[PDB]
């Protein structure tokens, strides 16, 4: 009973650990790429409006 | 007289030609104005494109 609960905790930990690490690594790398994409995107549009201001 | 027939037919043919000529010159001058508009249009287009370039 005692160790059954110990390993129940351990199995839950490790199971959800694998899940969380998958979530973590994959989506983090993905979002980092997404972040730099959005960075360059917004910067380009910012400069677009800058040139519009100079056009005025 | 046959000369009068030749006279009138000469005037008829040449006058038809003259009327066609009058319409032709009018067509050409209309096209002249059209081409002027065309030139102005493309000039403005180029200007806008240059504005985009600087932008």
């Amino acid at each position: 009973a005692v160790k059954a609960r110990q390993l129940a905790h351990l199995h839950s930990q490790l199971t959800q650990l694998s899940h969380n690490l998958a979530t973590t690594e994959n989506l983090m790398r993905m979002t980092a790429v997404q972040a730099e994409a959005m960075r360059g995107l917004g910067s380009w549009h910012a400069g677009l409006f800058m040139a519009a201001s100079k056009v005025l | 007289e046959a000369r009068e027939a030749a006279l009138r037919k000469e005037l008829e043919g040449v006058r038809k030609i003259n009327e066609v000529i009058e319409g032709m010159i009018g067509t050409l001058e209309r096209a002249k104005g059209n081409m002027g508009t065309v030139s102005q249009t493309v000039t403005n287009a180029t200007t806008l494109l240059n504005t985009w370039t600087r932008m």
